[PDB]
């Protein structure tokens, strides 16, 4: 991904070099709107092909346009990410670490202004893109992989958890390694839910115990043990096996 | 030396055994499968319990009451003749100590329970529980750990007299290893085990267990966890037929560690449990062949019911 976003990295450059002042009076018009009344210039479609929001429990972007004013100097924000970035990937495949907001403070000494260019970045992936809206998204799809990331890396690091796995699953060698960043509070993935919803009802056919709904770490009045009859003569079979014979070592010991 | 259990109890009491005259316990018996008879049903018959020698089978209106007990009944009973749907009788020997998840009060409340109140010579009584059941793991730590039983009453004339005589004293790649030792329960009810006399005692210990009035069962804990070595077992489509299949159930209902001894008829699946026996168990096994006639036999059903040949063959 990171090559082919390597790739189309100049790409970009080029269709930023070919085009003068058609689109870049565009922007110029409107990028000077950006810092009279912040207003987001598409309400159809366009928000489909966009990250809505990578963080949503937060208050706003207020400031945006970020330590960033010029679109190649945002193009090298990315330059200035990216190839940091392998820079912080290539070499660290030799160790798994498990370091999430100890890389964004490792970063801020390689980044040279950072935490609102690092959250006020996605949008304006795609603002500059969209005073081009030339690319296609496909193409376009690596580089929105990117701005997600370090979005997600900007506001959210401290209770989740960021993860690196170079090492062998379906590479026999270390011919694709990999990181990843994921959450851990499921809770605040459910807690934006249960504060914008009134008081919804789970139902969990498999559910026996209770005591994982604090696993999504919640509160609950109603939490019971449904209890049904059966005059169907017998529901069904559940039959536990444990052979003596051939002598049941049915878990993977 | 030092190998007397309880040999079989009758050998007096007993006077010209047509006893028309007094068959009082039997008299006993006399009166209720006689006074039970009268509508349709015996409600009686107390497999004509006899003194000496043996009692018998009732067998022929067994209906639930005694063909239930057409088994079950015959646990210390062997039933040496088999017959048409009569009566059945059988001989009486040291079958007590098999049948040990039981007391010998509990089968003498049956036995009377069976009998009508038909009521013991006390010939077996004085033979009921002259062995106390009692077992001996051989736990991990590499010869046994000291159990004695469920049953707590047992230890307290064993320990005033034991000690006395001799003493007793990854994350994930490793999460599930200590999920088998959450396994290591309490062993049915608190076990109550000690610890190993250095094992070389317990030969000295052995011939003083049963001194008392006790006797012991050894064991073999050879499956879940084992410090020596394993070889290659293999059961290739070894298919086999219920006669067999229920053996090593009574060989394990239990879990690991349980010895065994089973009897078959002739020409029956002789070499195929303990080839069977020899897969399962994951131990390193032993044959005693009777002669070099057993031994060319007993290996080649092991060579078609096991693959496991590689040189791997010891005669």
């Amino acid at each position: 991904t990171l090559d082919r976003c390597q790739g189309n990295l100049e790409t970009l450059q080029k269709t930023v070099l070919r085009i003068k002042e058609t689109d870049e009076q565009r922007l110029r018009d409107e990028y000077r709107r950006l810092v009279e009344g912040l207003r987001e210039a598409s309400a159809a479609r366009e928000t489909d092909a966009h990250l809505a929001n990578p963080v949503l429990p937060d208050e706003v972007l207020q400031e945006a346009v970020p330590g960033s004013i010029r679109t190649a100097e945002h193009f090298l924000g990315f330059l200035r990410r990216l190839l940091e970035y392998v820079k912080w990937r290539l070499r660290v495949q030799h160790v798994v670490q498990e370091s999430p907001p100890a890389f964004l403070s490792g970063l801020a000494q390689r980044v040279c202004i950072q935490r609102k260019p690092l959250r006020f970045c996605a949008e304006r992936l795609r603002s500059l893109l969209h005073t081009l809206e030339i690319t296609d998204l496909a193409d376009f799809s690596p580089l929105t992989l990117l701005a997600n990331f370090a979005t997600l890396v900007s506001t959210y690091a401290k209770g989740f958890t960021i993860i690196i796995e170079p090492f062998d699953d379906r590479t026999p060698t270390i011919a694709n390694p990999i990181l990843h960043f994921s959450c851990m509070d499921a809770s605040l993935a459910i807690k934006p839910v249960f504060e914008r919803f009134q008081s919804v009802i789970i139902t969990s056919g498999t559910l026996s115990p209770l005591d994982i709904y604090p696993k999504i770490l919640d509160f609950h009045p109603v939490t019971m043990a449904t209890f049904t009859m059966t005059l169907a003569r017998v529901c069904l079979c559940p039959m536990i096996i444990g052979r003596g014979n051939d002598q049941v070592a049915i878990s993977s010991k | 030396p030092g190998n007397d259990p309880q040999e079989a109890v009758p050998s007096a009491a007993g006077k010209q055994v047509d006893e028309s005259g007094t068959k009082v316990d039997e008299y006993g018996a006399k009166d209720y499968r006689l006074q039970m008879p009268l509508k349709d049903d015996h409600t009686s018959r107390p497999l004509w319990v006899a003194p000496d020698g043996h009692i018998f089978l009732e067998a022929f209106s067994p209906v639930y009451k005694y063909a239930q007990d057409f088994l079950v009944a015959i646990a210390e009973p062997v039933c040496r003749p088999t017959h048409v749907h009569e009566y059945k009788l059988t001989a009486y020997s040291l079958y007590a100590a098999v049948s040990v998840g039981l007391q010998t009060s509990d089968i003498t409340e049956y036995l009377r329970k069976l009998s009508k109140t038909g009521v013991p010579d006390g010939i077996m009584q004085f033979i009921k529980l002259c062995t106390v059941s009692y077992g001996k793991v051989k736990l991990v730590l590499k010869h046994n750990r000291y159990f004695v039983e469920s049953c707590h009453p047992d230890v307290i004339q064993h320990l005033l007299q034991d000690p006395v005589i001799r003493e007793c004293r990854m994350d994930l790649f490793d999460f599930y290893e200590q999920m088998d030792k959450d396994e290591e329960e309490e062993e049915e009810t608190q076990t109550v085990s000690f610890e190993v006399k250095q094992e070389m005692i317990e030969e000295l210990q052995k011939r003083c267990i049963h001194l008392e009035y006790p006797l012991l069962a050894e064991y073999d804990f050879r499956n879940d966890s084992v410090n020596p070595d394993i070889n290659i077992d293999l059961k290739p489509t070894a298919v086999l037929r219920p006669y067999q299949e229920k053996s090593l159930r009574k060989m394990f209902g239990n879990g690991r560690a349980r010895s065994g001894v089973i009897v078959l008829p002739c020409g029956a699946g002789k070499s195929l449990v303990g080839v069977t026996a020899a897969c399962t168990v994951r131990k390193r096994c032993l044959v005693l062949g009777n002669s070099a006639v057993s031994v060319e036999q007993w290996k080649a059903q092991f060579k078609m019911w096991s693959t496991i040949d590689d040189s791997q063959i010891c005669r």
